[PDB]
């Protein structure tokens, strides 16, 4: 997150960071048992982390939780990256109280203020990859300016979040991390033309779209 | 372009700096580097 400021611990209960090693993407918690996530972030044996504020210092009461199955869009192209949505099923049940994001019932307006989260680079120039999880606000920007922004990169399934103006926004790191908008999980971290870039906004995966399909997902897995 | 994921998965540049994904790598060879070359994965040695 560039431009963003530090979210505080257990500010954002249902975000996750998925871990192979390192830290690598974001997810949202949305149950116990179930994270969404980038599809693009999909590797085998993922570690989930829930309850982190400092990814780097294991305060000692986060939940390392494998990935038991995770599951891509079955139309994830990664090279659109259209459908970039992933469900991660945890091995075991979080504990809870760690909370879940709720699903969207509608999908949110251009204007909406969100809440986007993760560890990803606070840097537009260099490299600054923070500790403590790090929060942006920023409004959904309308659908034309997303894709006068990106031409023909923009599928009905992504959103722009941010700022036009530059200096604000998610980056490398925050993949598959919460856009959160009236209490509603709006968004995934996807991708954008480096970060923080003037008229290069952040481009979300749309989990509206999705919210059958996690369901039907979640409810055979 | 050059868009990429936001994913974290660092590698090592010919030119010896880290970058956060192959595909800023890759990115950064087409904005100015035409022989910049991912060396190996993990960060780079400084
Ligand atoms: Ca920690």
């Amino acid at each position: 997150i560039v431009g963003g400021y530090t979210c505080g611990a257990n500010t954002v209960p249902y975000q996750v960071s998925l871990n192979s090693g390192y830290h690598f993407c974001g997810g949202s918690l949305i149950n116990s048992q179930w994270v969404v996530s980038a599809a693009h972030c999909y590797k085998s044996g993922i570690q989930v982390r829930l309850g982190e504020d400092n990814i780097n210092v294991v305060e000692g009461n986060e939940q390392f939780i494998s990935a038991s199955k995770s599951i891509v869009h079955p139309s994830y192209n990664s090279n659109t990256l259209n459908n970039d949505i992933m469900l991660i099923k945890l091995k075991s049940a979080a504990s809870l109280n760690v909370a879940s994001i709720s699903l969207p019932t509608s999908c949110a307006s251009a204007g909406t203020q969100c809440l986007i989260s993760g560890w990803g680079n606070t840097k537009s120039s260099g490299t600054s990859y923070p500790d403590v999880l790090k929060c942006l606000k920023a409004p959904i920007l309308s659908d034309s300016s997303c894709k006068s922004a990106y031409p023909g990169q923009i599928t009905s399934n992504m959103f722009c979040a941010g700022y036009l103006e530059g200096g604000k926004d998610s980056c490398q790191g925050d993949s598959g991390g919460p856009v959160v908008c009236s209490g509603k999980l709006q968004g995934i971290v996807s991708w954008g033309s480096g970060c923080a870039q003037k008229n290069k906004p952040g481009v979300y995966t749309k989990v509206c779209n999705y919210v059958s399909w996690i369901k039907q997902t979640i409810a055979s897995n | 372009d050059c868009a990429c994921p936001r994913v974290l998965h660092r590698v090592c540049g010919s030119d010896g700096n880290t970058y956060s994904n192959p595909c800023t790598l890759d990115c950064a060879k087409h904005e100015g580097k035409p022989d910049l070359v991912q060396v190996h994965e993990g960060p780079c040695d400084p």
